[PDB]
RNA sequence: GAGCAAACCGGAUUAGAUACCCGGGUAGUCCACGCCCUAAACGAUGCGCGCUAGGUCUCUGGGUCUCCUGGGGGCCGAAGCUAAC
RNA sequence: GUAAACUCCUGAACCCGGGACGAAACCCCCGACGAGGGGACUGACGGUACCGGGGUAAUAGCGCCGGCCAACUCCGUGCCAGCAGCCGCGGUAAUACGGAGGGCGCGAGCGUUACCCGGAUUCACUGGGCGUAAAGGGCGUGUAGGCGGCCUGGGGCGUCCCAUGUGA
């Protein structure tokens, strides 16, 4: 365009999306468990994948992934969601942090648990080195 | 220093007052073509000396109402509608952009 | 009708080395010519000579070239490989003593109108003044 | 004289074709060979077989290069070179600047024997045409422009 | 608290000698003697042509872990070269060479770096007369770095300088042997200094 | 309002045909004035201007007229361009 | 993996004693009520920092190791349980799931999530485009506006330069 162009009508700059409709910025949500179902994959993937409603502070009824290999979520539960999006489950944007509130992190982990809450263990139960 | 600027006039519809325009020019902030703006000040004509279409030069005063704060020292030439017509010519644009529908 | 007279000119010089042409033609002016006087003093082109054509000025632009090359395309390197316009019309682009150029590392000049005549990124910088940034070549 | 190098492989490829039957794979290898003294040169043959590619490569190399003329460790000066859509763009650097490039111009500059550049890069960040890309640049840096616009023409 | 722990075995990842005990790593024993290759269960394994990453990355390894330094104090150190005027390079070196904790290697007071951050840290050394247990001091050209007047009665310490009699030191330092004192002369240049690296590579890394 | 022809009426083909085929047939296609304004409204390539090899065919004016000079339409092609075409 | 064991050397913590800068004047005296000089009270932080002596080896974790991105085998599991930033990995040999060993990274921290800039020449002024990829307005007429051939002379608004004030 002439530059005589880009002065009379100029140059739009870029809005972003937030693909996280968690109101107000914030990092985290603290919304109810609604229905825990469980949702199938996609195309090229398959199995069951826990996941689970989530009525959320803000007021939103968003859908949450429950990472892990087992978990203790049910109907009325308090949870912690984090944000994520999985790529095999259309709708559910956002993610469920555990050994936080009712949502308790998965017994026997050893390598994630920062990533999936989980106060390592004791390893034969002694001070911070011995064994 | 009170700032003198350099108009034409473009309405003399008022009592002891004169619509002045300036035409300023500059380059662009992210563009640097050069570039003409301009403003319509409300100085004073106290011996309604000055009438339609005149080049004035114009000073800062002591504010005479709302909006007027300038005033007419004297003369750069005594006429030229050439310019007012141009101004009187952009309005009449306007008077026929959007709404009154030209195709009802 | 022209729009730009100069933008003119280089190209015709430009357009005309790339098929390495002996000299070519363009719409005679002070300026032009003040422009021609450095490509001229610097070696782009051997020369120009006021030069009539139908009746009407001209300038004939005698350009330069190299010597023809060993291995396929034997065309002549050029010694204006490029000559760019920078403050066109509806864009004047002046810069200060201090904006001026650099250019090619000091391969290239870089033709400025200061109002002390028309001189180069070097003169312009060595006399201490800055104006329309006119072209650039290389 | 001696005519031995120091040989850099860019990047493979196997390619695929289609036949009655089935597919196959033709390779492809994108070598640089150089001094580190101001000459260095691109190459890349296929064969059904890596090594060949490379080896071709190799021949293909050496057959193409070009004495870049360095100042100190640098180009003498900027050059910005297009290609199919890649248009590198090499920047003259201060000592202790290091390289500063792609993995493709980077592998050709570090031939050359450059030390410290600042690149520019601005499409079809392409392997291969990058590859020719940083070359040409190489085939455009200035000997003697100093020359060539003082000296006279006689038989041209 | 940077690294601390098994040493050698970083001497045979970046695969060149690194004198990080000052004794021994001269002795048959500094494990790049017979056993080059790096730890782990494939160090005898076959190496893959390192990436262009992979060479900047284990050439940084190299000059940091020689000073055991975090790659914190290691970077912001990069920086300062960075903005100073000269030669990124060896400026960076310069100033790596102008800690204390390493100043007191090369003027012997200890057998190696580690032990000279040490006695820094003891209180083992002295900088113009106030001592100082600080590693990270960084000596100015002119200031004598002494041993604590209440140390050189320690017997490592002076088995160290009884050995010292006679190596030299480097043309940017020098020692009073006698008064187990030594000043720091100047900034040793890249040339001064024997290291087995190209900090044109740490520099490209820190590039990315 | 001759011919043609959405819709629609029958005929036939089909596993079924509210379709291809066949025989009719209305709006419509036609003209007047008024309205609609869309389009593969395509060269799918805004307008103007200056510059950069040729050859070949062709329409139209000037020409010392099967040759050169102007305007317009096609073809092939220098340099150059293009992701390629 | 010299990693530990073991040996020797040093000795953060902790204990003893000492412990201050930040404070000098306002007041009072001499002097003249000046200038100057003399005198005296004045700590929250603290009994803290800091100095001197004695002094014990005396917290480590966390992320990753398919490609980008540095780090690999085995065992389990079998399109399940689960990984996932993109590409994807798992349907009975998985360097891509889980544990083990090992390894890279960083270290009182390391991961994560969110948001801003970067990469993004992906709004392009520097630095992009529109025959077929997204992009020429169906055409014209013409308004505001943007742009404007050649020569000389006045202004010198733009523009450039010097000084100076401002730019706490
Ligand atoms: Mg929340
Ligand atoms: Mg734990
Ligand atoms: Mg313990
Ligand atoms: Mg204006
Ligand atoms: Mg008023
Ligand atoms: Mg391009
Ligand atoms: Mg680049
Ligand atoms: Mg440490
Ligand atoms: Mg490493
Ligand atoms: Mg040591
Ligand atoms: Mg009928
Ligand atoms: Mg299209
Ligand atoms: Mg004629
Ligand atoms: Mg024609
Ligand atoms: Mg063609
Ligand atoms: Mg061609
Ligand atoms: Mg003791
Ligand atoms: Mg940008
Ligand atoms: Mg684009
Ligand atoms: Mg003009
Ligand atoms: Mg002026
Ligand atoms: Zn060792």
């Amino acid at each position: 365009p002439t530059i005589n162009q880009l002065v009379r009508k100029g140059r739009e700059k870029v809005r972003k999306k937030s693909k996280v409709p968690a109101l107000k910025g914030a990092p985290f949500r603290r919304g109810v468990c609604t229905v825990v179902r469980t949702v199938t994959p996609k195309k090229p993937n398959s199995a069951l994948r826990k996941v689970a409603k989530v009525r959320l502070t803000s007021g939103y009824e968003v859908t949450a992934y429950i990472p892990g290999e087992g978990h203790n979520l049910q109907e009325h539960s308090v949870v912690l969601i984090r944000g994520g999006r999985v790529k095999d489950l259309p709708g559910v944007r956002y993610h469920i942090v555990r050994g936080v509130y009712d949502a308790a992190g998965v017994k026997d982990r050893k390598k994630s648990r920062s990533k999936y809450g989980t106060k390592k263990p004791k390893e034969a139960a002694k001070t911070a080195a011995k064994k | 220093p009170k700032k003198v600027l350099t108009g034409v006039v473009v309405s003399d519809k008022m009592q002891k007052t004169v619509t002045v325009l300036v035409e300023r020019q500059f380059p662009h902030p992210l563009y640097g073509k050069v570039i003409k703006r301009s403003k319509k000040y409300l100085a004073h004509d106290p011996e309604e000396r000055y009438k339609v279409g005149d080049v004035v030069e114009i000073i800062e005063a002591r504010p005479i109402s709302k909006r007027k704060r300038f005033r007419v020292l004297r003369l750069v030439e005594e006429g030229r509608l050439d310019l007012v017509e141009k101004y009187l010519v952009r309005r009449q644009n306007y008077a026929s952009l959007s709404k009154r529908g030209g195709k009802a | 009708m022209l729009t730009d007279p100069i933008a003119d000119m280089l190209t015709r010089i430009r357009n005309a080395t790339r098929v390495y042409k002996e000299s070519t033609e363009v719409p005679a002016s002070r300026f032009k010519e003040e422009i021609l006087k450095i490509l001229a003093r610097e070696g782009f082109i051997k020369g120009y000579e006021r030069v009539e054509v139908d009746g009407k000025p001209y300038l004939r632009i005698h350009l330069k070239y190299g010597p023809r090359r060993q291995g396929p395309d034997p065309r002549p390197e050029q010694v204006i490989k490029h000559i760019r316009r920078i403050s066109r019309p509806g864009r004047r682009v002046y810069v200060g003593v201090k904006e001026i150029p650099r250019v090619r590392r000091g391969l290239g000049i870089a033709i400025l109108s200061t109002p002390k005549g028309v001189l180069t990124d070097r003169e312009a910088r060595k006399l201490g003044v800055g104006g329309e940034l006119i072209c650039e070549v290389w | 004289p001696e005519t031995d190098f120091e040989e850099k492989m860019i990047l493979i490829r196997r390619t695929a074709r289609m036949q009655a039957g089935g597919r196959r794979f033709r390779f492809g290898a994108l070598v640089v060979v150089g001094d580190r003294q101001g000459r260095v040169g691109l190459g890349f043959g296929k064969a059904p077989e890596v090594p060949l590619a490379v080896q071709k490569a190799g021949y293909y190399a050496r057959r193409n290069m070009v004495e870049v003329p360095l100042q100190n460790g640098t180009i003498p000066h900027e050059i910005e070179v297009e290609f199919g859509a890649s248009k590198i763009v090499l920047k003259p650097a201060a000592p202790g600047t290091g390289v500063i490039a792609g993995a493709v111009p980077r592998a050709i500059l570090e031939l050359a024997g450059v030390t410290d550049i600042l690149t520019k890069e601005l499409g079809s960040r392409n392997p291969i045409n990058i590859a020719y890309a940083t070359m040409e640049a190489l085939r455009q840096l200035r000997t003697k422009a100093d020359v060539e616009r003082l000296r006279k023409g006689e038989a041209h | 608290g940077r690294y601390i722990g098994p040493v050698c075995r970083l001497c045979r990842r970046e695969g060149v000698k690194l004198y990080l005990k000052g004794e021994r790593c001269y002795s048959p024993k500094c494990a790049m003697e017979r056993r080059p290759y790096p730890p782990g269960q494939h160090g005898q394994k076959r190496a893959r042509r390192p990436s262009d990453y992979a060479v900047r990355l284990r050439e940084k390894q190299k000059l940091r872990r020689i000073y055991g330094i975090s790659e914190r104090q290691f970077r912001n150190l990069f920086e300062e070269a960075s903005k100073k005027k000269g030669v990124t390079g060896s400026v960076f070196l310069g100033l790596l060479e102008s800690r204390l904790d390493n100043v007191v290697y090369r003027l012997g007071f200890a057998v190696s770096r580690r032990q000279a951050r040490q006695l820094v840290r003891h209180g083992h050394i002295t900088v113009n007369g106030r001592r100082v247990d600080l590693p990270s001091y960084r000596v100015r050209p002119g200031d004598e770095i002494a041993v604590a007047e209440k140390s050189r009665n320690l017997e490592l310490i002076r088995q160290n300088l009884e050995a010292m009699k006679g190596r030299k030191v480097g043309p940017w330092l020098s020692l009073d042997v006698e008064g187990m004192k030594g000043k720091f002369l100047r900034l040793p240049d890249r040339e001064d200094l024997a290291l087995p690296v190209n900090e044109q590579l740490v520099i490209e890394f820190y590039s990315r």
